[PDB]
């Protein structure tokens, strides 16, 4: 096996060896909760709870594309209610920027729409935003598709003006994937290429419950170590419906570090000798954001 | 391409 032991220390030694050149990160809502961003797919967040005044045919209609295009006001009213007070990426986000800086980041696949990967310094080429992003918005008319930045969209959301395209006056929609929209072609094209090349899968802040994102762990080569940094263990085969194997006598490459994602990434950076680099980057970028 | 669904 590539890991000398099934621990964070084993993963760090592997990352420092000549065998580990290309890292894929798979990240979800757990890497942004410490930035104040709620998990938008968690029932505990109550997205579908206080929608009475919108008179929706069904709760999920507020995130379905056909309903949105007919009645966009509920979605934008909710977007104003949930809009974050600040966009400050976490230690976890900046850990991935360090991976990029050190030439180790093959790709970050993210389920999040909060743009924090981009703010932290990952570029378009580095990212597969599996459910899109609020970072850009587009006119919904196929013949126009004018693109608008988040500052433009934010102003419309906060002034309670339904965003309309300045060229053709069609609705302008954030580039998140609504229910009933196609998933991004980039998700499938990158998956088909990246997983031929990966040396390590870093899975952070995702319960691996939403498809097709969760199936990415099964795309890794059989030898590729997979490290889960998450508050709870996840990704194992489901005894009912049925994967990660952390604990059996047959386990050989999967490792679980259970705790806050920031503390896990900090622990890994520390083992790698990157803790000062990570502290200096985070404190500098946070200072810069706080000073805007 | 496959469309986004609850699951
Ligand atoms: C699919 O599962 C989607 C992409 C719809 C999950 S997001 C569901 C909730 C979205 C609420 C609207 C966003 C609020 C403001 C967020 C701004 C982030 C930059
Ligand atoms: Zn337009």
């Amino acid at each position: 096996r590539l890991l000398d032991e099934l621990t964070l220390e084993g993963v760090a030694r592997y990352m420092q060896s000549e065998r580990c050149r290309r890292v894929i990160c798979l990240v979800g809502a757990g890497i942004s909760t410490s930035a104040g961003i709620p998990d938008f797919r968690s029932p505990s967040t109550g997205l579908y709870d206080n929608l009475e005044k919108y008179h929706l045919p069904y709760p999920e209609a507020i995130f379905e594309i056909s309903y949105f295009k007919k009645h966009p006001e509920p979605f934008f009213a909710l977007a104003k209610e949930l809009y974050p007070g600040q966009f400050k990426p976490t230690i976890c986000h900046y850990f991935m920027r360090l991976l990029k800086d050190k030439g180790l980041l093959l790709r970050c696949y993210t389920q999040n729409i909060d743009t924090l990967e981009r703010i932290a310094g990952l570029e378009q080429e580095d990212l597969v935003e599996a459910h899109g992003t609020f970072y850009t918005s587009h006119c919904v008319s196929a013949s126009c598709r004018h693109e608008y930045p988040l500052s433009w969209m934010k102003e419309k959301i906060f002034s309670e003006v339904t965003p309309k395209c300045e060229d053709c006056q069609s609705l302008v929609k954030p580039d998140i994937v609504f229910f009933g929209e196609s998933l991004p072609a980039r998700f499938f094209s990158c998956m088909q290429s990246d997983f031929l090349k990966v040396d390590l899968l870093l899975v952070m802040g995702t319960s691996l419950q939403v498809q097709p994102f969760a199936s990415l762990i099964s795309k890794a080569p059989l030898s590729t170590p997979r490290l889960l940094i998450n508050k709870e263990k996840a990704g194992q085969s489901d005894p009912f419906l049925g994967g990660m194997d952390f604990d059996s006598k047959k386990a050989y490459r999967d490792v679980a570090w259970l705790g806050e994602c920031d503390q896990g990434c900090l622990a890994l950076a520390e083992l790698l000798g990157w803790k000062k680099e990570l502290e200096d980057l985070v404190r500098r970028e946070h200072a810069s954001i706080d000073a805007q | 391409l496959p469309k986004k669904y609850g699951g």
